[PDB]
Parts: structure tokens; C-alpha cells; sequence
RNA sequence: UACGCCGACGGCGUUGGCUGCUCGUUCUAGCCCGACAGUGUUGCGUCUUGCUGGCGGUAGUGGGUUCGUGGCGGCUAGCGUACGUCGGUGUGAAAGUCGACG
RNA sequence: GCCUAACUUCUCGCUCAUGAGACCCCAUAAAAGGUGUUGGUUGAUAUUGACAGCAAUCAACUAGCCCUGAAAAUGGAUGGCGCUUAAGCGAGAGACCUAUACUCC
RNA sequence: UUUGCUUCCCGGUGUCGGGAGGCAUCUCUAUCUCGUGGCAACACGAGAGCUUAUGCCCUAUGUAUGGCCUUGGCGUCGUAGUGAUUCUGCGACGCUUGCCAACGCCAGAUCACUCUGGUUCAAUGUCGGGGCGCUAAAUCACUUGCAUACGACUUGG
């Protein structure tokens, strides 16, 4: 019922906190709420955070308990987990949001305009299709 | 002395009118006022109807879009005074001002490649829609 | 949810919507009686039956 | 004929007046508190302190203001925010005359002038 | 924060006390509120607990005249309103203002049968601890009075059978809808860049 | 024009509220190097790779902690007027408008 | 949490009670008990395979919460509603609210 | 209610308040979505922070002329369906409604903001005109006795 698991290697999200939208590798588990984690190509320190903040990503990193941060570095960039993720939903919908949320006055009007305008022909082939 | 300016504020920025009864209209920022220390601004009164007027600061939004106002040529005779109030009428002498100044920025909008949105965006009223909050807007 | 009555009321059964039966002008259901000889009644009646 | 660009919606933030600053036996009428719409923390509640507020209601008698063309039974009070109230995005406002009771619940209009952004 | 229309909430896995404590302050804020499906409003603890606790409640009546003692209404939009009452000042003309904006359902009557509804996660019965137990407001009522849990169980059968025949006409329009986009992709290329630009898609 | 009765926006004075950078100070590391001891250890056994512990080094890199008779900012409130820019109203009536009480 | 201005804010535990508990004076509870659960103390046996049945276990204690001991007369009181990874019990952290008090005008 | 009056429309005119639009499955929380095979249970493949209500629609100058694209909204009417009385689908007919040449061309201004969206929206009362349209009852006093302190109750002309 559950296949992401809190196990050494798993990269993590940070949901929450400090380093919040960024990635890390579980290295320690301390208790069952404290887990070591230490992102060392995702700019996040070696660090004990409370799972509340952290969310389970799809990527397992061939660690070993306790590695150190060059140990970490050196899976994580050859694994290519940065790439990966960014080619997930979950990335692809925190981009667009970064995207949304600098958008300027003159920005907002080009993408009313433009939405309005695919709308109005995408209803229009609905209703051919309704038709048919 | 006369006002400080805001850092934002340049020329050629489009402001967005926050009271009056031209609240909402997008217009252009030529120069602050020596004497006064308002802000000569128009949307040019072709698009939006906005004629050549002042307008402190503490009532306009200072957006990031820039139109090129490098060859608008104000008149010497438009000043503080000009403006300074006397029914209203639209003496004929005000016309020929709008006329020279917007003549350039009208063109400099039509030459840029996005002069269908400009004029579009200058013709159009800002409003706060569906979940909009001020606090989290960049403008 | 609604209610039918017969075509035809006897003058008793009538009576009962009064108080001055005597004095009055006996207009009771005088109107309903003619929708069950009408085109629109009777589908009015129909439709209250189904 | 259409008046070129006509006003298409708001220019005010939407907001309630929620009561007096108050204890629990006292109540100080000279300042009231608002909630705004879609403000959640005293950082976002910050954005708007110093931003004018307005508080419109009904009278009978009409009036005809200069620069108004019809008589209205609309009547004003202006006030402004002054600083954030609590955690939860709440904030103090200052009115030209301290706020009628019968306006808890009623719109209050949050103008964004005189604007800093 | 007034919302322009009335918050249609769907009380169906709420507990009773959080959500009540919610909507009392939207009341007092000046909303108007509907709650509906107020029978499958939950509250913590075992079925015991809360039938005692009725039975307690139903015991305090006027020994002179209980028909002025208190009134112990079984049906579940009734308790959810009585649950509402007793967090305002209802003495008060602002809590009775308040409370009188309030309209609490079992099931879905017709005027809401084609409107959505709201939850609140932080009243949810899922913050619950998963070993524990907790109890129906509906099967309360059922127990300490209430005469109609069987007439509400039919009607809300024929309105969920109804609703899935519009979810399945729904999916079928959403698929067309998708179809239809696909088809005009030729067409709407030139908004598209700007729309998936500016990051909306 | 000036002046009264009111408002708005700026400036200044006073008391503030919130919020950032940047230097330094105290006490201290880690990274990195060396040997020793141990082991939640990978790959194929005084093996190897890991990992930990004190101990000895610090060149380089380098964060925590502490606060300064420190430096540079951003937003904004009440009160008063080094004071400015302006609006509503009022100079026979009257009506309206404005102001104050209520 | 709502009455009620100020968080259903953040961290770790404990507790299920067929009306649990919930904050100085303060508005009662004891001797004595529980193989409910959670920690500890001591003494033993156990891989030369510990107890049960034809891989840890046994025994005695101890103290947190919960339970029994716990009966009164108009209907009734953690202030009320309600609350169960709490809105309870204990240790803590940020912020926030509020006096006729403090500073300034 | 043979003048009185219901209802719809056009106008006056009183009183009153609010203060920026729309959105339909359920069930489940120690699993879910899609596709396929399945009567079913279920199975296989691909995914799954889940932030699609943290969303999606709507979102504004007036002719003309030319090129498109013919959709969407509103109202009436007629059927059919919906029962927890209103709301839906289908038409038919009207009034509109999109983009490009293109801000090309004409109009737009109240002097800097103070209640206008620069005539904001709703609810009703009343007085006038019209369009269809209808032509009642209680009560008192007598009377009855199954009723009754008085009212009330039960009967009849």
C-alpha cells in the first residue's frame, strides 16, 4: 500500500521551513519524527529536520548510513536527480507557479487576452464536435 | 523645496490612476512638475481619453512597462501655471498641446512590435478580479 | 401533494365551506366544475392523477 | 456613445468592520479593526498600513454634492489604516468620527492610495 | 472578507464541535451559512458517550412546566443549530442576528441539489487518531427520537443515483472537451505560446 | 486676492511600531591532513570501500554564538505646526452646499 | 477554538474513562486495589539455543496518566458550547491580545 | 365584492437597505487516476504532494468597407422531463455577441482625489393611464342544544 518509504538515500522535498522547495538525501534517521539529511548539490546544509516538513520523492540514492556530505555530492550529481525531478509534475507545477507569481500588470492583460481568445476557438470546435 | 520623487518613477513609465474619474486608466509619465512637484502625465487622450494633466504620485501605481518618450518635446508654456485652475471647456489652445505631445508617443507605441497589446493595454482599465490581492500583485 | 374532487359536489358536501350557506351566494367549486368539461382542465385534472 | 475604456471593476480591497479594539469588559471606540479579504498574516496586513478607508452607508435626506450631477442618500466616513492587529491578518483603522456599531458586518471599501509600491 | 453569496457547506465527515465553532464565527462575521447533510456530521468518541450525554441533556426539563423547560430538538440539523447556538451571544441582538442566518439540513434539499460544497479541512474527523472511535450525528438522532432517518436515506439514494448519471454525462463532455482542444491546436498555437510563456497552459 | 469653517497630499518637530543588509568583537568549530581505536558497513576477512571516536595539525577554506559609546537602508502610525501645494463652502436674499452640535 | 480582543501557531511525549480531564485562594476526598498502558529499579535464566505447544524470557518492586473504592433529594453546571495525534495532562518555543500601571504628548 | 378588484406593461412618487460576476457526482483516508481485460471479485501496464477552489470560465471605444469564424449569451413561446416546485433538455422565433486591416478614421477632457460604476443595485408602498380578466364572503341579531360563567362551540333561514 505504501512504495515511498523513509529510507537512507531517499530524496526528500522540503515542503516546509528553511530550505523550503528544495531537494535533499535522508542520510540519518535519528528517530521516528528526526531524519539527517544533507543536500549538498540542492543548496541545503547537513541538517536533522522533523518529517512534518519533508515530503517522499520518487528517487533512492545508493547512500550508506551516515554518508558524508562528498559521498552525497557525488550520488546525487551522478544520479542526475536535479534533472529528473524537473521533469516531473510536481517540478513542472512549481515552475509555472514561480513564473505566476512574477507576473507583471502588462503580462496579466497579454494572457487575458490571449486565454479569451483560445477559448472562444477551442468552444467553437466543441461545438462541432457536439455536433457530430 | 520641491517633492522627492519615487525611485520607480522615470519617464516614459505607465501608471496606473488610482482616484478620480479616470480611476483604473493606464497612462503615460512624462515629467514632474517643477513648482509643484505633481507629475505631468497623459495617456494619450487618443487611446483612453486621458487629456494632459497632473496628478500627485501618492494616488498612481508605478508599473515596470516603459514606452520610448524620448521625442516628445514638451512647450515651454506648459508648466504649473498652465494647469493652474481658472464649467469647464476644452479651450482650443489645450487640443494643439495634446496633439504635439502625444504625436510621438503615439508613434513610438505604433513602431514596437507589441503595438497591438499597447494600445490594447492603454485602452483598457485596470480592476482587481477573482482573487487578486494587492499584497502578492507585482505590478 | 395535491387533491381531486368529483365533477359533481352535493349541495351538503358544499355546505360544509360555509358559515351563512343560506345567505350567501353558493359560488363554491362552481369554477372547478367546469374544468373537468374543459380542454386545459381536464389535462390540468389528468396531470394531477398522474 | 461608450465613453472609450470604461471602468470595468473594483479599485478597492473588499473588507469588514469587526468590532472595536476591546478586552473583554472595556471597548475602546477610537479604533476599529477590520478583516480584509484574502489577508491571512500581520506581513501581509503591513502592505496596507497607511491605506485610506471608507465606510459608505444610507441616509434619507439627499444631498447633492458639488461634482455630482443627481442627488444621493449615500453618505461617507473616511479613515485610514494605521498598523496590523493580531497574527491572523487583521489590522487597526483610525475613522474621522469613531465608527458607527451598525456598520459590524457591512463593507468597508480598503483604497490603495496614497500608494508606496 | 464577506463572501458575496451563502457558504454552502457539505457537513458529511465533520466533527461537530470544530465545525460548529468555524461557521458560529463566520455567522458572527456576518455570512450567511448553509449546512447541509447535517446527519453525517461526526463526533468523537464512542456511540456510548454521546447517547448519555443526550440522555443527560434530555433530562433537564422545568418541573413546573416543562413546556418552557428546555428544548430538546432530536433531529440532526436541529442539534447542529443548537451546537451553533451555544458558541454566540444569542441573548444579545448580535447573537441573535447571528444564529438567525444559519439554516442547517439533512440532506440536500432541491435548491442545493445543483450547487457545490465547501469543507473544512481543519474540522475534518480524518485529524483524528485512526484507532478511534467516533459516532453519527445521524444515528444519534435515529436513536434518541428523530423519526425521519429512513425517508432522508431514500431521498439521498435517488440524489446520488441522479448524480452519476450527470457524472458520467460530465466525463463524457470533459473527454470531448479535451478532443476539442487537441483538434483546434493548429488554430490556438499562437495564444498557446503565450499562455504556457507567461506559465498558465 | 486675502480671511473664516472644514478636508487631502507633501515638509519639519516629537514619541514611535514593523522590517532588512553590512562590518567588526567574544567563545568556538567543521571542511581538509596524519596516526591510532572501533564498527548500524559496500564489493570481492591483520582485505577493501565506508562510517564513527577521541588525539595531533590549519596553510587554505570556513560556518555557528555574542554583542557593539558600530555603518547603510525600506514601509508606516499618533500628536503639533522651520511651513508648503491644493480642493470644497461662505460676503443681499432665499434655496442649495458647507461646518458644528445632536 | 467560539462566546471573547489575541494562533484551530510550532516541538516532544502521556491519556480512552457506558458523561475522562481541564489552572493560587477555591469551592472536598482517603485507607486499600487493577495482568489498562507507559517509563524506571533490582535479581535471575537465555544462543554449551531462555518461557509456551504437543529469540529474549521470568520474578519482585517502583511511579506517571486511566480505572475501582466514589450514595441525595426542583433540572444543571471545567463559566457555557463543545473538545479526544485535544480545545485534556507535563515539559518547552515563536508571536500575539489586554489595565485607571509604565514612557511620551 | 357591478362599482369594486387580481394580474401584466408604461409612467410618476414615497419609504427603505446593501455595496463588484458564474461554477452540482459519489464512496473512501493503511490508497487513488487512466488504459485494457473482466459478470464479478479482481488482474496487467503507465503514472500519482495530491498546490485543478492554492482552480477554471468572464473580463469593455462607434460607425462604415473588406476578409474570416459562425459560436456564446439573454428573452418569449411550445413541447418532454424533473416533486425534497422549482429547475432542466430539446427545439422555434427575436435582441445581441468574436477576430484581422486597425487606434485607420470620428468622439472623449469637468483643471490633482474626497458617496457615484462618475445616473450603482435591490425591496417594497401609493397615485395615474392602459391590456387581458372576475363579479365574493364573514359578522351582528334571531334560531338550534350534542355546548356554555361571559366569550366560545354545534345547527337553520
Amino acid at each position: 500500500v505504501f512504495n515511498r518509504v523513509v529510507q537512507i538515500g531517499r530524496v526528500v522535498f522540503i515542503a516546509s521551513g528553511k530550505d523550503q522547495g528544495k531537494l535533499a538525501a535522508i542520510v540519518n534517521v535519528i528517530d521516528g519524527n528526526r531524519v539527517q539529511i544533507d543536500g549538498p548539490s540542492s543548496d541545503v546544509t547537513r541538517t536533522v529536520r522533523n518529517l512534518k516538513d519533508l515530503q517522499l520523492t520518487k528517487f533512492v540514492l545508493k547512500l550508506r548510513v551516515g554518508q558524508r556530505t562528498k559521498g552525497v555530492k557525488a550520488a546525487f550529481d551522478a544520479a542526475k536527480v536535479t534533472e529528473n525531478f524537473q521533469k516531473t509534475q510536481w517540478a513542472k507545477k512549481i515552475a509555472q507557479r514561480a513564473i505566476r507569481a512574477k507576473l507583471t500588470d502588462f503580462e496579466r492583460y497579454k494572457l487575458m487576452k490571449a486565454k479569451q481568445m483560445r477559448n472562444r476557438i477551442v468552444r467553437v470546435e466543441l461545438a462541432k464536435l457536439k455536433k457530430a | 523645496k520641491t517633492v522627492t520623487l519615487r525611485k520607480t518613477l522615470t519617464p516614459g513609465t505607465v501608471l496606473i490612476v488610482l482616484a478620480g474619474r479616470h480611476k483604473g486608466k493606464r497612462v503615460v509619465f512624462l515629467k514632474q512638475l517643477p513648482q509643484s512637484g505633481l507629475l505631468l502625465v497623459t495617456g494619450p487622450h487618443k487611446i483612453n481619453g486621458f487629456p494632459l494633466r497632473r496628478i500627485g504620485q501618492a494616488f498612481v501605481i508605478a508599473t515596470s512597462l516603459k514606452v520610448n518618450v524620448s521625442g516628445v518635446k514638451i512647450p515651454e508654456h506648459i508648466n504649473d501655471e498652465y494647469f493652474k485652475r481658472k464649467e469647464y471647456t476644452v479651450s482650443e489652445q489645450r487640443k494643439k498641446d495634446i496633439k504635439t505631445v502625444d504625436a510621438p508617443i503615439l508613434a513610438a507605441i505604433k513602431k514596437h512590435p507589441e503595438h497591438k497589446f499597447l494600445f490594447g493595454y492603454l485602452g483598457t482599465r485596470f480592476s482587481l478580479g477573482k482573487n487578486q490581492y494587492p499584497h502578492k500583485m507585482q505590478f | 401533494l395535491t387533491t381531486i374532487w368529483a365533477e359533481h359536489l352535493s349541495e351538503e358536501a358544499r355546505r360544509r365551506f360555509y358559515s351563512n350557506w343560506a345567505k350567501s351566494k353558493k359560488k363554491a367549486f362552481t369554477k372547478y366544475a367546469k374544468k373537468w368539461q374543459d380542454e386545459d382542465g381536464k389535462k390540468l385534472i389528468e396531470a394531477d392523477f398522474a | 456613445r461608450r465613453p472609450s475604456a470604461p471602468t470595468t471593476g473594483r479599485l478597492y480591497v473588499k473588507a469588514i468592520f469587526t468590532g472595536f479594539k476591546r478586552g473583554l469588559r472595556t471597548q475602546s471606540e477610537h479604533t476599529s479593526l477590520l478583516k480584509l479579504e484574502g489577508v491571512f498574516n500581520k506581513e501581509d496586513a503591513g502592505f496596507y498600513a497607511g491605506k485610506r478607508v471608507v465606510y459608505l452607508y444610507k441616509a434619507h435626506n439627499k444631498t447633492l454634492k458639488t461634482g455630482h450631477t443627481v442627488a444621493t442618500r449615500t453618505r461617507a466616513i473616511w479613515g485610514k489604516i494605521t498598523r496590523p492587529h493580531g497574527n491572523a491578518g487583521a489590522v487597526r483603522a483610525k475613522f474621522h468620527h469613531n465608527i458607527p456599531p451598525s456598520a459590524l458586518g457591512k463593507r468597508i471599501r480598503v483604497l490603495l492610495y496614497p500608494s508606496n509600491i | 472578507g464577506l463572501s458575496n453569496r451563502a457558504i454552502i457547506i457539505d457537513g458529511k465527515n465533520h466533527l461537530l464541535g470544530r465545525l460548529a465553532s468555524i461557521v458560529a464565527k463566520k455567522l458572527l462575521q456576518g455570512d450567511k451559512v448553509v449546512v447541509l447533510r447535517a446527519e453525517e456530521i461526526v463526533i468523537s468518541g464512542n456511540f456510548h458517550r454521546s447517547k448519555l450525554k443526550y440522555m443527560s441533556f434530555l433530562r433537564k426539563r422545568c418541573n413546573i412546566n416543562p413546556a418552557r423547560g428546555a428544548f430538546h430538538y432530536r433531529a440532526p440539523g436541529k442539534i447542529f443549530w443548537r451546537t451553533v447556538r451555544g458558541m454566540l451571544p444569542h441573548k444579545t441582538n448580535r447573537g441573535n442576528e447571528a444564529l438567525k442566518n444559519l439554516r442547517a439540513y439533512e440532506g440536500v434539499p432541491a435548491k442545493y441539489q445543483k450547487t457545490k460544497s465547501l469543507h473544512a479541512p481543519s474540522a475534518s474527523r480524518f485529524r483524528l487518531q485512526p484507532r478511534r472511535k467516533f459516532c453519527v450525528v445521524g444515528r444519534l438522532s435515529h436513536e434518541v427520537g428523530w423519526q425521519f432517518q429512513d425517508v432522508v436515506a431514500k431521498l439521498e439514494a435517488k440524489r446520488k443515483v441522479k448524480g452519476a448519471a450527470y457524472f458520467e454525462q460530465k466525463k463524457k463532455m470533459d473527454k470531448l472537451a479535451v478532443q476539442a482542444k487537441k483538434n483546434a491546436a493548429p488554430k490556438i498555437a499562437q495564444y498557446q505560446k503565450i499562455i504556457e510563456a507567461l506559465g498558465y497552459n
